[PDB]
């Protein structure tokens, strides 16, 4: 009904589609940062996943503020030492955007461990405001999967929960995940975790709705399969943490597939 | 942003605000009239305020030609302002200075089939509005009207998730918000749009309560207490309580006499207690009520 938006689902659709494109971060802007590199950016990320757990955050908000990030990083060129600002003044803007009840100010300042203070949190928000162009409704990877879930018959729990772990795994690995749009992470992500629970595959319906087939797929796919394989090992491990628990069906805990036969 | 404050000047204050003013300027370059609203950042220790982040990056990607247009955003230090396309009124004052014998039914059906199509716009562009009411509709000239104050707007998702309940001027809030619904979506927009069509005939509220609970009881004194015949789920809902009177329907020429078949069916698919019934805003600029509008 009237919650999954009927009559407009389309046109949002086709409209995240487009939007995705011109809030797209650029591929190779790591190699342009001469003080930070992937491995730092994961550790930024990973942290962002916790305090995003610490504060009881909605998933939607360390997507925007993973995209704010991207998408600074981009044209900004930012010192190792001030990396963590500009991701403290990211996850407050994505707050203040998608919460209901943003933390206050000062909690960020505090999960920074006084590292920063209060104005510099403040002088950051409003440069990275400056360089977005305030352009924060961006497409997240959730946005896109929240809709491929209406397209379960029937819907599971395990399937939707294992889909927005696998996606969160992708925001913590520049490379290769810089290269793919959300839709096509959330289109990976979905296909993979209805094969890993039911076997089942990316529905037809949704080669509708999308145009992508598990042709078009298959790159983001044996990416993500990689990813998914070689999580237990990753250095960042917070996301697992996180999805262990039950409020997300302790997905973590499942076994990844051996082979897609793709 | 393009601009600067050198090339306006002020004429009057027009409006104020929560976190600033708004002013009727005029650019000295092209002779072009805006609406300035200052929001003073000094006065904030939280930084720029969520209302102001939502209103521009919601109005930033929201051209319709019944939607108020935000021209630019000068940021200071210490100071945001948000130049706006500049209407000479809005609905209510029009509806009290000057409808006095009343709205010609023309001009309604025009105001409310580009409501609708603004609206729309929204939904497409999944915003949500959720402060639909006559004093934040612009009037131009010309015969335009426009959605305006984009504060309490937000961008959804499919479906909807959990958003705030404290949500939309009371006198034109849905009953599924009245009744603390766990979820809530484009169907709010469209109540308040049917509030405020009964108001255009009547140039009076339809449901002017003085709470929540007299709110959703003057709302089923006149479309009847709903149950779950007409909307299943209600008595499930978490402010519903088994003691709510048991009023009767009330025939819906009996709602807004003056108004006609057509315009009644319409009103009355806006008002539908059910959101999943609820006419969509891209549904009803078909409706027949509008067959010979302007
Ligand atoms: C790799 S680093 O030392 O620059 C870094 C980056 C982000 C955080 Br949070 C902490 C440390
Ligand atoms: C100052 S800015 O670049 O954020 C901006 C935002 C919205 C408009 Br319309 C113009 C400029
Ligand atoms: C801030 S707003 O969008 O409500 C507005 C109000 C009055 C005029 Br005139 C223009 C814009």
């Amino acid at each position: 009904g009237v919650n999954e938006v009927p009559d407009y689902h389309e046109d949002i659709h086709t409209y995240l589609r487009e939007m995705e494109v011109k809030c797209k971060p650029k591929v190779g802007y790591m190699k342009k940062q001469p003080d930070i590199t992937n491995s730092m950016r994961a550790i930024l990320v990973d942290w962002l996943v916790e305090v995003g757990e610490e504060y009881k955050l909605q998933n939607e908000t360390l997507h925007l503020a993973v995209n704010y990030i991207d998408r600074f990083l981009s044209s900004m060129s930012v010192l190792r030492g001030k990396l963590q600002l500009v991701g403290t003044a990211a996850m407050l803007l994505a707050s203040k955007f998608e919460e209901i009840y943003p933390p206050e100010v000062a909690e960020f300042v505090y999960i920074t461990d006084d590292t920063y203070t209060k104005k510099q949190v403040l002088r950051m928000e409003h440069l990275v405001l400056k360089v977005l162009a305030f352009d924060l409704a961006a497409p997240t990877i959730n946005q896109f999967l929240t809709q491929y879930f209406l397209h379960q018959q029937p819907a599971n729990c395990k399937v939707e929960s294992l889909a927005m772990f696998l996606g969160e795994l992708s925001l913590i690995d520049a490379d290769p995940y810089l290269k793919y749009l959300p839709s096509v992470i959330a289109a990976a992500a979905f296909h993979l975790a209805l094969y890993t629970v039911t076997g089942q595959s990316w529905p037809e319906s949704l080669v509708q709705k999308t145009g992508y087939t598990l042709e078009t797929l298959k790159p983001c796919l044996l990416d993500l399969h990689q990813t998914y394989l070689r999580a237990p090992q990753h250095a960042q491990q917070s996301i697992r943490e996180k999805y262990k628990n039950s409020k997300y069906h302790g997905v973590s805990l499942l076994n990844p597939p051996e082979t897609l036969n793709v | 942003g393009p601009g600067s404050m050198e090339n306006f000047q002020k004429v009057e204050k027009i409006g104020e605000g929560t976190y600033g003013v708004v002013y009727k300027a005029r650019n000295k370059l092209t002779g072009e009239v805006v609406a300035l609203k200052k929001i003073r950042l000094d006065t904030e220790t939280e930084g720029v305020p969520s209302t102001a982040i939502r209103e521009i990056s919601l109005l930033k990607e929201l051209n319709h030609p019944n939607i108020v247009k935000l021209l630019d955003v000068i940021h200071t230090e210490n100071k945001l302002y948000l130049v706006f396309e500049f209407l000479h009124q809005d609905l209510k004052k029009f509806m009290d200075a000057s409808a006095l014998t009343g709205i010609p039914l023309p001009l309604i059906k025009s105001y409310l089939f580009q409501l609708l199509q603004g609206l729309a716009f929204c939904h497409s562009h999944r915003v949500l509005h959720r402060d639909l009411k006559p004093q934040n509709l612009l009037i131009n000239t010309e015969g335009a009207i426009k959605l305006a104050d984009f504060g309490l707007a937000r961008a959804f998702g499919v479906p909807v998730r959990t958003y705030t309940h404290e949500v939309v001027t009371l006198w034109y809030r849905a009953p599924e918000i009245l009744l603390g619904c766990k979820y809530y979506s484009t169907a709010v927009d469209i109540w308040s749009l049917g509030c405020i069509f009964a108001e255009m005939v009547t140039r009076r509220a339809l449901f002017p309560g003085d709470s929540e609970i007299d709110q959703l009881f003057r709302i089923f004194r006149t479309l009847g207490t709903p149950d779950e015949v007409v909307w299943p789920g209600v008595t499930s809902m978490p402010d519903y309580k088994p003691s709510f009177p048991k009023w009767a329907r009330q025939d819906f020429s009996k709602v807004v006499p003056p108004l006609d078949e057509d315009g009644r069916s319409l009103l009355s698919q806006m008002l539908h207690y059910d959101p999943n019934k609820r006419i969509s805003a891209k549904a009803a600029l078909a409706h027949p009520f509008f067959q010979d509008v302007t």
